[PDB]
């Protein structure tokens, strides 16, 4: 019995449907009384900041906010929440010395070390001299950690070593028009590999099937989800680092409920990043990172 | 006799108010308007004065009753008319702030169920990446159930939203029409529309995925059921442009009504 | 000397005309056109004559010239209502018969997309009835074939069409609406809707495997786009209803005008 | 390599695309350049109408209609087709002593049997004395499967609470299935392929899954799943697949002088989740991953 308001940017991933189960089992585990909005899409600030305010008319003690924005509430939050403790449960929460003075506790992994551990993967397959492999990036818009932060992580587990990229193209990650940034890639031709969005490479593994090229180009995803994930169970996906998005969760719902009751939480956590392939599909890991089927967001 | 020089001020007036009226038709916030009512008053209290002395050149019974009565038609027009343009500025704000919330319901509905959609294609992969760990262990007896639900309602259910979220997608583009609608005709065509379509989806509504979620849902269709209020003032919008129509048309009968009256006035001098 | 009752006779015609007007710009078909013009047409040579007759009795050049001005301004604007409502009309027409010819193409398209929609949808209820058999006859390897075939093929492509079918309908849907746009806004924000889903679908259409539809639904798109005119057309009409109702406004000034002059005719006169 | 044109009503259904299927099977077999319409809709006469047309314009030797209504072209088929020979396919094509000059063959099974089966099926297993039992019809819109029904109950035990009627829609008719699970007076639900299909999913969200029994009056993939899970009870086959390939084959025969019956009508076959024949559904549902073909 314990009021925890949990704001989503939204519920359409695999990766926020996941990040769900892992804050609603980690509050009955925990007993205490989180309620979940979400703002239905991340260009829906005013519905977040809304949201927001409506969780505090409820009477939340500490929220546990995934912003859809990072500079969204930089120098307002306490303005749509007042002395309520916030907790960052996925993204990067950019606060003022003043307004800061509310974040007590913030989960959340730095993608740098996902395009990283992704870059890894083929470096290792592909070592300087082994022989030029063209690569295809498919990573996503031009913002959220998308971008230069995977990019960057990615860039540098892959300098030295023997991967050419052809070129890079970007696109919202709606599955439509990745998968026509998919096709355009399967037309260029000298394309080895695709590095992408779990959005991308979902769509990749029906367009290289539709094309007959299933054999011809290794998919290589930048996060996981419950299609990036049953392809690596049929090796129709090569690598896909997991940053354990069920347990991302957990994550926030204890944080708060730790510094709701006194108790030790870790103030700036984030789960350790798991390599993934074909075989190396550890349930424990699995576990903590996709929610089961027949299940549904609550 | 000196009858003629005040007749011309009417005539000269006349043409003014008429200029005037259609100034304060034109009034589009309500500093416009007010500035436009000072100016039509003024006006009009220029054309009583002159009315008057003109009625004291003549003794005709009939007559100045006649002109009595135009002179009456035209000040209750021109009140009419004023108490018309007050209404388009009222009818104009609220039709904006009614349909604004409307837009931000209904938006919302179409993004609630958007998202059931997609949660429950990944559901779909799920269901079926199951179906691959229960096949290994030979548990066919199992992978069978499994494969009747994921046809019973993994896949019925991904027809049954798709049809949710066009209905909500199509109420969502009748109330983004709604805010500069003029045509009667159509005014009342989304009207019918919009409320069967209400009805459909405050049933189609119930038997989604989840139940808690058939609330969320049931509770926006409430929200949008009740302010439906606005079609009724976009025609209520109509009628008073309509009216307000016929009135200026009124006060250019009604001037060469009081006109026609005040030249027998000036000759039987 | 008469020159009163001349200029009264005026005065009061030019009231009677102001409305001859307003009713002429009111018509909504051809009929109704043809009787405002001649009750307009008999009313304006009537004001001709009782203005030249008042015009002979006064000999001031100066006033003379106002005159012919003031009468001459007044007929080109009555002569310019008369295109405006010439053009309200035959855009009206042209507007509903565009139109309708879009709603009858976007219905198809509509229907059409909604039937692979369906399509698809069977195909994959027969193809799960088909891992049945396999199931029985325990062709584990094929089993798994099929699986993969029913996520990879199947369910990718029941959201694929979906969201075809959804731009299809969001397009009839504008369409339903063009008819009726007055407003400039609107109808300029139609417009770049209209233009941006239908450059998408063509897209996305083109991109499908169904060889026969993928060209019925191409050939359609590119009947739809060849008469997104209609959307300068309702443009336009926003725009002779503008003049029109700005010509109006002339009306009163120049009658205003013709009678300031008549007057001082007449004081020139007696 | 004759020009055959074929022009469905629609092709939502899984029994038109079987129908399909069975033409362009056939078609592939006969060596005949085929050439597949569809009207988009039975409301749509009109567009049907321009498609008849364009079948001409194409230059086709033979025509095979599915007409979307019977008497729409009676007293004009040739002013559309003009002399081109044509064939009723799968409904009943009524035309003029002056049209009839063009129809060729016509195959097509009538729907009063279709029903009659479903009667005798319920009534056969419910017969007069055995006791009550109440039924509800979602047979869809608002006549032969109905009188066809009627007449194969009278001498039993079927009681007939309500027919609610309503379009061959999916969402449409599961509205009526729910409205039927509420009367809690129904056992068994007599309806079109689309009212049973969706009944198996209310059903089985209402636990009244073994608790009503589905009779459907013809045949679709979701059906027949249906009757392989034994989640539906019986299902009369008037062999879609077959009546689609036996068109084409009386077409390319008459092109080609070749002997051919006319009004050829396959039998009803009966289905029940215990009797599954192989054969029946192979020349009665479109095939695993078939999809629509135009040519």
């Amino acid at each position: 019995d314990e009021k925890i308001c949990a704001i989503y940017p939204h519920l359409k991933d695999s990766y926020w449907l996941s990040v769900n189960y892992g804050m609603v089992s980690e509050a009955e585990k925990q007993g205490v009384n989180l309620r979940v909005l979400e703002a239905g899409g991340y260009p829906n600030k005013s519905r977040q900041e809304q949201q927001l305010a409506l969780c505090t008319q409820w009477g939340a003690n500490a929220i546990i906010l995934g912003t859809v924005d990072p500079h969204a509430y930089e120098h307002n939050l306490k303005s749509w929440v007042g002395n309520t403790p916030v907790f960052a449960t996925v993204n990067q929460l950019d606060l003022d010395e003043e307004q800061s003075t509310l974040l007590k506790g913030e989960v959340g992994v730095d993608w740098y070390w996902m395009g990283y551990e992704a870059g890894k993967y083929l470096a290792e397959r592909h070592p300087k001299g082994s022989g030029k492999t063209n690569i295809a990036l498919l990573l996503g818009p031009r913002t959220r950690g998308g971008t230069k932060p995977v990019t960057t992580g990615f860039y540098e587990a892959i300098k030295n070593s023997d991967i050419h990229i052809v070129d890079s193209f970007w696109a919202d990650n709606d599955k439509e028009l990745q998968r026509n940034l998919v096709q355009r890639v399967i037309d260029m031709g000298n394309i080895d590999y695709i590095v992408g969005s779990a959005v991308a490479i979902e769509a990749a593994i029906s367009e290289l099937r539709s094309a007959d090229k299933t054999h011809d180009i290794g998919l290589v995803s930048v996060y996981l989800s419950h299609g990036v994930y049953r392809g690596l169970l049929r090796n129709k996906v090569l690598f896909a680092p997991t940053d354990k998005m069920v347990q991302q969760g957990r994550l926030s719902v204890m944080q708060a409920a730790h510094y709701l009751r006194h108790q030790p939480y870790e103030k700036q956590a984030s789960p350790i990043i798991k390599p993934l392939t074909p075989k190396t599909l550890h349930d424990d890991t699995i576990e903590e990172s996709l929610s089961p089927s027949e299940y549904r967001p609550t | 006799g000196s009858a003629m020089i005040e007749a011309r001020q009417v005539s000269e007036l006349s043409t003014r108010i008429i200029s005037s009226v259609q100034m304060l038709s034109n009034a589009q916030n309500e500093q416009e308007r007010k500035e436009a009512g000072r100016v039509l008053f003024e006006q009009l209290e220029s054309l009583l004065t002159h009315i008057k002395e003109l009625g004291g050149e003549s003794f005709d019974s009939k007559l100045l009753d006649a002109l009595e009565s135009n002179v009456q038609n035209v000040i209750n027009n021109l009140a009419e008319l004023g108490v018309t343009v007050e209404r388009k500025l009222w009818l104009a704000k609220e039709i904006d702030t009614r349909v604004e919330e409307m837009r931000l319901l209904s938006e919302e509905l179409e993004q609630l169920t958007r998202t059931q959609v997609q949660n429950t294609s990944t559901i779909a992969v799920a269901n079926v990446t199951h179906i691959y760990d229960l096949l290994e262990a030979n548990k066919k007896d199992q992978v069978y159930q499994a494969l009747d639900a994921l046809v019973e309602v993994d896949l019925d259910l991904t027809e049954r939203l798709h049809e949710l979220h066009l209905l909500a997608f199509k109420m969502l583009n009748q109330i983004e029409e709604a805010r500069t609608l003029t045509n009667v005709d159509r005014i009342q065509q989304i009207q019918t529309a919009f409320e069967n379509n209400l009805k459909i989806m405050k049933r189609r509504v119930l038997a989604v995925e989840d139940p808690t979620r058939s609330k969320q849902m049931s509770q926006l269709l409430t929200e949008l059921g009740k302010r439906q209020v606005v079609f009724t003032i976009l025609l209520q919008q109509y009628e008073n442009n309509e009216q307000s129509q016929q009135l200026m048309q009124k006060t250019l009968e009604l001037f060469s009504e009081l006109n026609s009256t005040v030249n027998k006035l000036v000759d039987d001098s």
